[PDB]
């Protein structure tokens, strides 16, 4: 999650 | 819309707000210009909504993580103050506020975290995380705990998780790497482990928030609690005899807490920008503005220079210090909403039992 | 020649420079370069000479009027505080101190002439200038004098040559017009004439300076003096009883002195020139610093609002503005260094007898 | 002499 949406 | 020709400004409940209402009060004697302070709930993640429509304060005050992600939705003016008032603030503080080249804010309190114990029940506070167990046992058979601090915001979860090794983002070649993260890392696993066991052998709730945490130690209930600045005025408050010192260390590494500048950034869509900068650096940012909150609620360590050196001689202080030197600075990057909320939803779901440790810190990495 | 990490200061002898040493201290323990302020003669004309090359302070104080000139020529650095904190300071100084579009100065007081006198000697001043003649005799028969001022500088004989109508250069289409002079109209002609004829009657000397007058009037031997708010300090110490209100008016008009902006600008050949401008901005421009400058020695009216405020209530204060008000502001023009040494020498010459006054004010016209 | 250098 912390790495996600670009 | 923002109407033109009075100040709106938004700070969070905890902080000096009535403080920060007399300096408003005092701009607003020179100036005529009529300056109203608020505290809305959740108000990090309401102004990039109201901002968005045009809208929103004219002055938003926060940490500085989440500016980047405000400025890169274009929700903030760039300030441009010149060389010499610059010089009168510490240079890191204006590195916290400065994205993409540009400055996003004017920088006014480094926060940290700190182990905050009684002295009444603890004369001397453990070195270690270790210590706690053993500690709280002997406390719990006199109808006391050992400590109690926020287990729902990961602010306060964050200098344990990386003590031994865990981080946020990577930062490599002078930037952060967002698809190299730590929350996942060995030492992020044993750190959260270590907090998750505390609660299963009952030496903390999974369900302590904020306001449990504060009144158990105001009101003599904790030997100790780990919490910012802001706090020490209701300790203060309730007479508590309480000392402020270095968190403790795990695995025989100290805690890193995430270190954060208070910051006023000015809303883009403001038709007060030059009077929300005359504010700041006119009023707010002078020994005076900054003594007005401080008395109300402690900002712990201020990014001007003449006002820290003022505060430097407080211990409760010098303690904010060591443990911020221990920790790192935030990122600014858009991405640390979405680190931040991974983290939540990873220590609560691990605390409650929802997930293993190493399962939801792999969906937080995720 | 020139040294860097150093901060060398001028300003004249008669201001409180070892005020300005007191802020120059604190600079340095905050920055560790040293500070070092004189006070040589002529500063205002030596100068233009040393900046020229490679040589001179690297800030320098004086009024306004001379800083048009400098500016001209190169010798000063132009300054650009923000907008911020440009509000700081009332508007009008920074116009004092504005040329070709540009700041080349901090304004720092606002400096007018004041009538000036001994209460044991004469309770209640003359509201007019015609009345000194039959004062000056009554207080004759005393062993006294009536009035005594520093003749030998046109800027105290001023007030009196543009209380009828003389003036230095007339300003149309948003600009003064260098070939209009007014120092030959009937007005100035009957305040020099005014002045001239007090010294055939004997009620005042021609040779009479600074030093003359300042000892008459502080030894409580003349009833009456003109200076600024600088003179204060030595007359608190000679503890005499004084008065300071509104100069008298000419022919029913009331007297105009031109008003000067104590100013501060930085050497364009200065190599600390930011250095020069966190002194200026951060120390000296803040009620600490004024407050040290001012106990030293009455800076009289000050730019910053926020120590204005707190010596407006001073009777003597609002005397310097009563007159300032009804004087005019310096043109900083090249061409004033041209008009002063001109009107120095017509008031000299015609007080004394060697030109006549119709001679004197047209040769200085020209 | 006023409008010189």
């Amino acid at each position: 999650n912390s790495s996600s949406n670009n | 819309k923002i109407e033109e020709g009075k100040l709106v400004i938004w700070i969070n409940g905890d902080k000096g707000y009535n403080g920060l209402a007399e300096v408003g009060k005092k701009f607003e004697k020179d100036t005529g210009i009529k300056v109203t302070v608020e505290h809305p709930d959740k108000l990090e993640e309401k102004f990039p909504q109201v901002a968005a429509t045009g809208d929103g304060p004219d002055i938003i005050f926060w940490a500085h993580d989440r500016f980047g992600g405000y400025a890169q939705s274009g929700l903030l003016a760039e300030i441009t103050p010149d060389k010499a008032f610059q010089d009168k603030l510490y240079p890191f503080t204006w590195d916290a506020v400065r994205y993409n080249g540009k400055l996003i804010a004017y920088p006014i309190a480094v926060e940290a975290l700190s182990l905050i114990y009684n002295k009444d029940l603890l004369p001397n506070p453990p070195k270690t995380w270790e210590e706690i167990p053993a500690l709280d046992k002997e406390l719990k058979a006199k109808g006391k705990s050992a400590l109690m601090f926020n287990l729902q915001e990961p602010y306060f979860t964050w200098p344990l998780i990386a003590a031994d090794g865990g981080y946020a983002f990577k930062y490599e070649n002078g930037k952060y790497d967002i698809k190299d993260v730590g929350v996942d890392n060995a030492g992020a696993k044993a750190g959260l482990t270590f907090l998750v066991d505390l609660i299963k052998n009952k030496h903390m709730n999974a369900d302590t928030d904020y306001s449990i945490a504060e009144a158990a130690f105001n009101k003599g209930e904790t030997a100790m609690t780990i919490n910012g600045p802001w706090a020490w005025s209701n300790i203060d408050t309730s007479k508590v005899n309480y000392g402020v010192t270095v968190l403790p260390t795990f695995k025989g590494q100290p805690s890193k807490p995430f270190v954060g500048v208070l910051s006023a950034g000015i809303n883009a869509a403001s038709p007060n920008k030059e009077l929300a900068k005359e504010f700041l650096e006119n009023y707010l940012l002078t020994d005076e503005g900054l003594e007005a909150v401080n008395k109300d609620k402690p900002l712990g360590a201020v990014a001007l220079k003449s006002y820290e050196e003022e505060l430097a001689k407080d211990p409760r202080i010098a303690a904010t210090m060591e443990n911020a030197q221990k920790g790192e600075i935030m990122p600014n990057i858009p991405q640390m909403s979405a680190f931040w909320y991974a983290v939540r939803t990873a220590v609560i779901n691990a605390a409650s039992g929802r997930q293993t440790v190493d399962e939801a810190l792999k969906d937080a990495q995720t």
